[PDB]
């Protein structure tokens, strides 16, 4: 999520992503 | 003639008009003339009448005049001459 | 020029036709008979 | 309230026992609610007879061919099945048909007592030859329906009989389909086309007239909920 | 037409244009994907047409160089280890060094399990390198992707030619009127409708002082406020809605940064192009051959699939040497009926309904004079009309629309705007409607599957579940295994999975499955949203699981089985289908590819200045193309008359052409055709051209 | 000559036709459907388009 | 038939209707019957669909290919605003319902429209030009539905089994009406192995000549069928007097079915009866159960030894590369073997897993679409990925489509599917300009007289002899030998005239050929016509089209370049000739 | 084999979903007569439902109201989904009156007689201190449903706002059946039907109704005697 509006959507990601868009 | 009954344009069977000519474009051009004989027919009626004489065969409510010209050769009421 | 005309019409027809049966595709002979015909209307001209 | 358009039935015979019924118009989307549940009805609710268990003089333990005779049983059992007769009484009625020396073997030869009718008197069963001596039984109720064959409960009794799969309805075949006529002008009204041949007993006018009814009468059940509520009504006749 | 459309028209790169090269001059070499482009341009967001190869989108983590170079980062790894740092390279930079996968076994050290890792080497060879050996790592998946293109779930099962044709058609969707987010999508939804610009963020935080349809006032953290002035149903660039609708409340804080309210395509400020609907992927009757799809009335009667469409019209009131065009009523030979939803100062009553043909706009106009016809003369005494000087040069409402009137932008001289040199009035009428959805339309998902609506059919005509739920969408079972898009029936089962629920029993230990598997995935609520990655996604075994426990909706009842499928009965027999159909909710979105916009007609329009052949285009009445390959079938069939005509008096004989007309009113037979005009034309260019050609008798 | 004209490299074969003063002779399929007369082939040829048809005398007598 | 929306025909058919509703006092004068129409009243309406009937109208879609890029049909008014095209005619206009577009033309004259009537209705063109198989073919839809229908599974219930002692075979029906009341009940299934007393179909040839004798009219004369009820639904679709078949219905063999029906029947009838054909498949193909799910996509156990072992073998063939006895360019070719015979290995492993009746199989098996290299590709792995250039790259990839793919073989997957789709814009614009020339060189060739009585002819080898001592028939005969006139008379050992010069040399003359044991023979083509200008007739032979011998004016010239160029979109390289 | 004629009973489960039992049938026919009973039931039941709309402070349906929260076109949307039962063919009118800030529910507006809005607590709109709504309801009986007719088709004024109107008191509708298949040959069907309403008729009265309106429309196949 990390934005303050962010609807909670569960997500199957297996690894963490090192830096946003 | 075991075929069961045709529907909409194919009234006439294809086949059966096919065998009254020598080939397709002479019954195209035989229905064209047909047709605009009972047109010009249909245009002489209140005024004087020429040598048409309009559809040999009973016409229906509104048909176009092409296909009564079809009607008239499978009743076999014409004879043309080949070019 | 050195079979005369008659063995390039089978050549031709045989090798187009094979070419487009490669992908499974028919197209009867008389089809490409008529251009190769075409093809072999003229005559070349050697003495004035 | 009302339709708009009071649907009509047209019937063109074809055959002796073979129509075509027509309904239109039809409101929209109601010509495949009528026309599946006309096709059942015809076919699984006109009351009728047919011959459900056989037994021959001869046979015991051979279900191939009786001698006498030449050709085979399938044949003599699918001829038998095939056939018509209509019966006012419930109860099993049995059935003969004898006859001496080389012939041809037809229903007319049977031997239908009171009560119950056979409609195909010419219709060929077997051919006697070499002499040849047969005594056909057959055993006939009525109802209603298609029911396989039964088992005979006492087969050690009646070893001879055999069973055999029945045709209670009376009409044979029935399909139905339906079109888009004139839907644009008259509000997506529609035909339904339906197509029944029946045995020679009956005919196809009284066993839709018949199904109609029992239709009607199984539906007036549900009906008596609200006598008097609101629905669409078709007009005069 | 989305703001899908709005963020992929920037961060796209084109090859066309000054110093660049044309689609004639461009070769097979240029079309292709360089082995470079990984992770600098997506390989997959490109148009299909002509233009194939030439014009593509940046990527998602892609960045531009100073000097003009694109530049992407990643990870740096040493010995086994990958750290945090991000540094950016160019592309022959890449070469040096060797860059690895970016889903790679890390042991939460950096370390790989396995020495090999597939890796990409200098010249865009993929092999396999010791761990020890490589030195660069991707920052993730889908780094190699474009926006557009990384809303596809299951992007890694489905072919690269129907993930490109579904990027495509992404751009293409139009906006509905509730605009539902999708059960099933990807995290970068949420980041494309933020940074698309047509969602408003709040800029500063703070509580709300007050939220009105029209304008919400945030109060700020210190004293001053902030007002968001709303747009409400403004005119898109291709004829669409582009209603803001407010997604707070009267007193609840909002934070720097946070959506506001929601733009055409958006809702809960995450993108949302179209709706979740039931899916039968069975074939039915034929209304769904060969690409077509039927879908229930259902969404016709609950407006699921309906966009308003805003039109403008413009009309110019310039000066001329009849003097001037006034906007007035006073228009010649004019009935009542067409006049009533006109106010009495030339324009329309805002919110009166106009349909093809109805006057809009009245520029009344001085005719001028020209031979007014003696029959004219015999007339005007028969009723007593007058000269009426002036020409009715008003606005017609063209063919193929309708809809109501939204408002009138005016302007004048005497207003004192800005108008052009001899223009005197400029007035700009918008026509909206609400379309319906059709047969005809075309919709398509997000795996590229496309297709006109075969028939919109009542909802007792559907296969409907043992719960008595009529399904909502139906497609062809043929399409799918030949078109090599297998990953639109995953992101079915798992639309439907989301749908229902699950709860995974992890009583006697977590399911095997489950176990990579993350937490708070394990329980789920009913209609819940999820999301995938394009690259790093559910796999197999997930969906298997998450199949395996599909806790009912109401009562006992699992329609959906362990494999997959689902039990149906016919609406129209009424009997159960023999076999078991899958059954699932997958996103479908109208397409700007209407039927109303795409049908035309002409019976008699107008001729082109050089030739008297018609014009072409729905702009004008247009009149179809009949091009010599048309001709060579036309010939091959032998319709010698057929083609003559076409050739001669529906196209080109001028004579000819009111000579037939006269005919098939009189009702008289069509006569001989004449000669062309275009032969005519073309021997005078001939003949001017200093070529002496002439046509001989005999 | 109007076949080549309007198939490839017009300018050349114009040229080449003016200066050999080449009269086409009009009687091709392309050249028919450029001017506007009836193609040589199908219902157009004369055979087929010379066709008379009156009905026959048992058929007027019907009348 | 066609749809028409009800706008387009009422713009269409402008003056008509105005004649018509003037015609008919709708309007006093035309000048009101402008604003009559244009307000569109709804008496107009009327009015328009008494002028529509049996009025034909013409069907194009750009581009058109081969002669039967044209139809005629007599529309219909159709409620909405899209053209209502027939299931059947798609193949013929290369017709997709993606969102394709077509054009409508309306024919004016009474010339033009008695063409469109005879020449160019939907009708009576069934026969493609090009090689005079049938173009309208059932398609994919249908032919799943009738694969379906008239396939035959053992073990189904309400066989029909032999038995005695205790109870008869239960198996045999009475008449196919019993039959399908059973069938309507769940005693007895579709795809059952039964047997019923046939009545209304002909027997076929050798039981009608074993049993019927030489009277073998099959209406009156009953005959027991061993069969299932299904097959004897779809034999109820074809003509009284077409025998009975009995046979699994793939594409090929309705494709010989409707050719023969073309052969030996009225157009008419062959008309009717593919209509018959597509109702049935249609409505059968939702009953067939045909759905794709993960159940369906099977993955092959076998599948990781297979690929275990040719990795070893690739690691091999890398450790020796390395060594440096071989170059690279065999450790390219090395690895390209090795991988395609994996490939292979792992598509006929897959072949064996999957059941005869999984959905894709029934589909594929059933020729209505796609092939079994697609399906590969979908479950298993998918093979050898191209490069830009056109090489294959030495690492492959190895998962499938349905266990998903990772970042580098999606780009590599890429980087061949990109190339197609270009390749693809080319070669049609290429294969256009093709027909163009080939249009524009055989322009003239017209038939002009029916016979030029010539002997000159060419020779078509016709299935040469065998060293073992046979007939074996040549591959290439249907192209190259049938649908011609014999040049000479067919003659076997100075012996009996076989068939005579000037015949048609169909099927039975050619079984008739092959049965003598004669192999040459002299064929009177186009090649050697002697006519001055256009081809004779009879040197040109039977006509594909018609079925017939063309006719005396027909282009056969266009007809040719187009059959040729057609085909154009559809032609590939291989991997200096 | 079996002579009993069927029967109906009745199962009710809540105030809108009840359970229907026929017994006994003939074994095929339990599955075509819940279609035929469902397809009508669901397609062809009368009921009333809005048909047009208007609002003293707009002029069409793509304005918004100065006060309300939500803009027309989601006002027009909310009150689709009303609970409206009426007895008397002839169209009639209602009335909304509310001010200053506060939701705004069904429950608000004042019906006149012969009119019941079943579902009072489902919410309309919300309005803040400058809240002006004034909004005006027509409501007309029919069945099925019908697209919003053109406001100048009709003499209706400028302000009027026509609305697509839907029919059908019905929700949702499912059957089942289980035959016995006994080898005796005692072979029957037991059909099992379940209605849902939308709280504006109870599904007894739809399925009485669709009862009349299939038994007229068989009695029209019955008269061919
Ligand atoms: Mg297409
Ligand atoms: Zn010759």
């Amino acid at each position: 999520n990390s934005v303050p509006g962010a609807p909670n959507r569960v997500s199957f990601a297996k690894l963490r992503e090192p830096l946003e868009v | 003639g075991g075929y069961d009954t045709p529907l909409g344009i194919t009234n006439p069977p294809i086949d059966e008009l096919l065998d009254r000519v020598s080939s397709k474009y002479a019954l195209v051009i035989y229905a064209a003339k047909r047709a605009r004989q009972i047109n010009d027919y249909y245009n002489q009626l209140g005024e004087g009448i020429l040598e048409y004489v309009g559809p040999l065969v009973e016409p229906g409510l509104q048909e176009k005049p092409l296909s009564i010209a079809l009607r008239e050769i499978h009743a076999d009421l014409l004879e043309h001459t080949e070019g | 020029r050195v079979q005369g005309p008659r063995e390039v019409q089978i050549h031709l027809v045989r090798e187009v036709q094979e070419v487009y049966r490669a992908q499974g595709v028919s197209i009867h002979d008389k089809h490409i008979e008529v251009i190769v015909r075409q093809m072999l209307r003229r005559v070349t001209i050697i003495d004035s | 309230m009302l339709i708009s358009q009071r649907p009509t039935l047209s019937e063109d015979v074809l055959t002796d026992n073979r129509s075509q019924f027509v309904i239109e118009p039809l409101e929209p989307g109601f010509g495949y609610t009528l026309g599946n549940s006309l096709r059942r009805t015809l076919l699984s609710s006109i009351p009728g007879a047919a011959v459900t268990s056989i037994r021959i003089d001869g046979v015991l333990h051979e279900f191939t061919t009786v001698p006498g005779v030449k050709e085979d049983v399938t044949e003599i059992i699918l001829n038998l099945k095939s056939l018509v007769v209509s019966s006012e009484e419930d109860e099993p009625v049995t059935m003969y048909l004898r006859k001496q020396g080389p012939g041809e073997v037809t229903a007319g030869d049977i031997v239908p007592p009171a009560g119950v009718t056979v409609h195909n008197p010419g219709m060929h069963i077997a051919t006697l030859n070499d002499k040849g001596k047969l005594e056909v039984e057959l055993v006939v109720e009525r109802g209603r329906g298609y029911v396989p064959a039964v088992q005979n409960r006492a087969s050690g009794a009646e070893i001879g009989r055999i069973p055999v799969d029945s045709i209670y309805s009376p009409v044979l075949k029935v399909t139905y389909k339906v079109d888009a006529t004139r839907v644009e002008q008259r509000t997506d009204f529609d035909k339904l086309i339906l197509d029944v041949e029946t045995k020679n007993s009956i005919s196809p006018r009284d066993a839709l007239a018949s199904a109609g009814k029992t239709l009607v009468e199984l539906f007036g059940l549900a009906r008596e909920l609200n006598v008097e509520a609101e629905g669409i009504e078709i007009g005069p006749s | 037409n989305n703001p899908l459309s709005g963020l992929t028209h920037k961060r796209r790169l084109s090859a066309l244009g000054p110093g660049g090269l044309s689609r004639e001059r461009a070769g097979l070499e240029v079309r292709d994907v360089h082995p470079s482009h990984y992770g600098r341009m997506c390989p997959i967001e490109t148009p299909e047409g002509p233009n194939i190869g030439l014009i593509g989108s940046l990527s998602v983590y892609a960045r531009v160089n100073p000097f003009g170079f694109i530049e992407t980062p990643y990870r740096k790894v040493v010995d086994g280890v990958v750290s945090d740092e991000i540094v950016y390279l160019t592309a022959d930079e890449e070469d040096r060094h060797v860059v690895a996968q970016a889903n790679s076994p890390i042991d939460a050290d950096g370390r790989f399990v396995e020495p090999r890792v597939l890796v990409r080497r200098k010249a865009g060879e993929v092999e396999y390198v010791p761990s020890s050996e490589v030195d660069y790592m991707d920052v993730s998946p889908r780094q190699m992707v474009s926006v557009a293109t990384a809303m596809i779930p299951f992007l890694e099962h489905d072919d690269a030619n129907r993930a490109l044709m579904g990027a495509n058609m992404q751009r293409q969707a139009v906006p509905l009127v509730r605009s539902e987010a999708p059960l099933v999508g990807t995290g970068m939804e949420l980041r494309a409708a933020i940074d698309a610009g047509d969602v408003v963020v709040a800029e500063e935080s703070g509580v709300i002082e007050e939220v009105s349809a029209d304008y919400i006032t945030v109060m700020h953290d210190n004293g001053t406020r902030r007002t968001y002035r709303m747009r409400k149903f403004a005119r898109s660039n291709h004829g669409t809605c582009a209603n803001q609708c407010p997604i707070v409340d009267a007193g609840d804080r909002v934070e720097a940064g946070q959506v506001i309210a929601d733009g055409p395509c958006t809702d809960d400020g995450e993108m949302a192009l179209g709706k979740n609907l039931l899916v039968a992927i069975m074939p039915w009757e034929g209304h769904n051959y060969e690409d077509a799809i039927i879908l229930s009335n259902r969404l016709v009667e609950e407006d699921v699939l309906t966009s308003i469409h805003i039109e403008e019209h413009e009309i110019d009131a310039r000066d001329t040497k009849l003097g001037a065009e006034e906007i007035t009523r006073d228009i010649p030979n004019i009935s009542d009926e067409v006049l009533a939803d006109l106010d009495e100062r030339g324009i329309v009553r805002i919110g009166a309904e106009v349909r093809d043909g109805d006057i809009l706009v009245g520029k009344v106009t001085p005719k001028g004079e020209t031979e007014l016809t003696p029959e004219e003369r015999l007339l005007r005494a028969i009723f007593g009309e007058k000269a009426r000087e002036v020409r009715d040069t008003s606005l017609k409402v063209p063919h193929g629309e309708s809809g109501k009137v939204i408002g009138i932008r005016v302007f004048s001289r005497e207003d004192e705007d800005e108008l052009p040199a001899g223009v005197n009035e400029l007035v700009r009428v918008y026509v909206a409607q609400k379309r319906k959805i059709s047969d005809g339309d075309k919709l398509a998902g997000r795996h590229g599957n496309k297709g006109v609506i075969g028939k919109i059919l009542p909802v007792e005509d559907m296969p409907f579940l043992a719960d008595g739920t009529p399904v909502d969408i139906i497609l062809n079972t043929h399409g799918v295994p030949r078109r090599m898009n297998i990953g639109q029936i995953l992101e079915t089962h798992l639309g439907w999975c989301a749908h229902s629920g699950w709860k995974v029993d992890a009583a006697k230990g977590v399911p095997d499955w489950a176990a990579r598997l993350p937490d708070e995935l394990l329980e789920a609520q009913p209609n819940a949203i999820v999301s995938t990655p394009v690259f790093d996604g559910a796999q197999e075994a997930e969906l298997q699981g998450l199949l395996s426990c599909t806790l009912p909706n109401r009562d006992g009842d699992v329609l959906v089985d362990a494999d997959g499928k689902a039990m149906l009965f016919d609406g129209r027999s009424g009997e159960p289908f023999p076999y078991p159909v899958t059954v699932g909710y997958m996103y479908i979105m109208k397409l700007h590819h209407l039927v109303d916009d795409k049908i035309h007609a002409r019976s008699t329009g107008p001729y082109s200045m050089i030739t008297q052949q018609p014009l072409g285009g729905k702009a004008q009445f247009g009149g179809q193309r009949f091009g010599e390959m048309e001709c060579w079938a036309m010939q091959a069939y032998g319709a010698a008359y057929t083609l003559q005509e076409l050739l001669t008096i529906k196209s080109d004989d001028t004579v000819g052409r009111v000579k037939v007309y006269e005919a098939i009113v009189k009702g008289e037979n069509i006569p001989e055709p004449g000669i062309p005009e275009s032969f005519k034309v073309l021997l005078k260019e001939l003949q001017s051209l200093c070529l002496n050609v002439e046509v001989l008798s005999s | 000559w109007l076949s080549a004209a309007s198939f490839q490299e017009t300018t050349r074969v114009l040229t080449d036709a003016a200066i050999n003063c080449r009269s086409d002779k009009l009687n091709g399929l392309k050249e028919n459907v450029i001017i506007g007369k009836l193609i040589p082939a199908g219902t157009g040829i004369n055979r087929y388009r010379n066709i008379a048809v009156q009905p026959t005398e048992e058929a007027r007598a019907a009348a | 038939q066609c749809g028409l929306p009800k706008l387009m025909a009422l713009e269409l058919f402008k003056p008509f209707v105005m004649k018509r509703l003037v015609d008919l006092n709708h309007a006093q004068n035309i000048k009101s019957a402008k604003r009559m129409v244009e307000r569109q009243r709804p008496q107009v309406w009327d009015v328009l669909e008494e002028v529509i009937a049996e009025h034909p109208v013409l069907l194009n879609r750009a581009p058109t290919l081969h002669r039967l890029g044209i139809q005629a049909f007599e529309p219909m008014l159709v409620e909405g605003k899209a053209i209502q095209l027939h299931p059947l005619v798609c193949e013929a206009f290369n017709a997709d319902f993606d969102g394709d577009q077509m054009a409508v033309h309306l024919p004016l004259s009474a010339e033009a429209q008695a063409e469109a009537r005879i020449l160019m209705l939907s009708s009576n063109n069934i026969l493609s030009p090009a090689s005079g198989r049938p173009l309208a073919m059932p398609r994919l839809d249908m032919v799943t539905g009738l694969y379906y229908l008239t396939t035959e599974v053992p073990g189904d219930t309400g066989e029909y089994q032999p038995a005695s002692g205790d109870h008869p075979e239960t198996g045999v029906y009475s008449s196919p009406a019993e039959a399908i009341m059973a069938a309507d009940r769940g005693v007895l299934s579709v795809r059952a192995k039964i047997k019923v007393r046939l009545t209304q179909l002909r027997p076929p040839v050798e039981i009608e000549a074993e049993l019927f004798g030489h009277s073998g009219w099959q209406p009156g004369d009953a005959w027991m069928a061993e069969t299932t009820l299904g097959r004897v639904m779809f034999n109820e679709l074809l003509p009284l007097g077409y025998p009975f078949v009995n046979k699994q219905m793939h594409k090929k063999v309705q494709a010989a079915i409707i050719n023969d029906l073309a052969e030996r029947y009225p157009m008419i009838v062959v008309a009717q009866t593919v209509d018959k054909l597509k109702d049935a498949g249609f409505y059968w193909a939702t009953r067939s159960g045909v759905t794709v799910s993960m159940a369906d996509v099977l993955v092959p156990p076998r599948k990781k030894e297979i690929l275990d072992h040719y990795e070893e073998r690739a690691d091999k063939v890398e450790k020796q590369f390395q060594r440096g006895a071989l170059n690279h360019d065999e450790r390219n070719e090395a690895l390209v073997e090795i991988w395609k015979e994996a490939t292979d290995e792992v598509g006929q492993a897959l072949r064996e897993h999957y059941p005869d009746d999984n959905p894709i199989i029934t589909i594929v098996d059933s020729g209505a679409t796609g092939n079994f290299t697609q399906t590969r590709t979908l479950a298993g792995m998918k093979g050898l990925v191209t490069n830009p250039k056109g090489e294959f790259i030495p690492r492959p990839v190895k998962s499938s489509f349905r266990e998903g793919l990772t970042v580098l073989e999606y780009f590599i997957n890429t980087h061949g599917a990109r190339k197609g789709l270009a390749d693809t814009a080319l070669r049609t614009a290429d294969s256009g300009y093709l027909t163009r020339r080939l249009v524009d060189v055989s322009q003239d060739v017209i038939v002009r007289e029916h016979d030029c009585q010539t002997e000159r002819g060419i020779v078509v080898e016709l299935a040469e002899r065998a060293p073992d001592g046979t007939l074996i028939r040549d591959p290439y005969i249907e192209t190259s030998a049938y649908a011609r006139t014999l040049g000479t008379d067919a003659v076997d050992e100075a012996g009996n005239v076989i068939v005579e010069r000037g015949q048609d040399l169909g099927d039975p003359e050619i079984d008739a050929l092959l049965a003598a044991g004669i192999t040459q023979v002299k064929v009177r083509s186009v090649l050697t016509c002697a006519t001055s200008t256009g081809v004779c007739a009879t040197c040109y032979g039977r006509s594909m089209a018609t079925g017939k011998l063309v006719d005396i004016g027909e282009a056969v010239g266009i007809v040719a370049a187009q059959s040729i160029g057609e085909p154009g979109t559809q032609l590939t390289m291989r991997t200096d000739i």
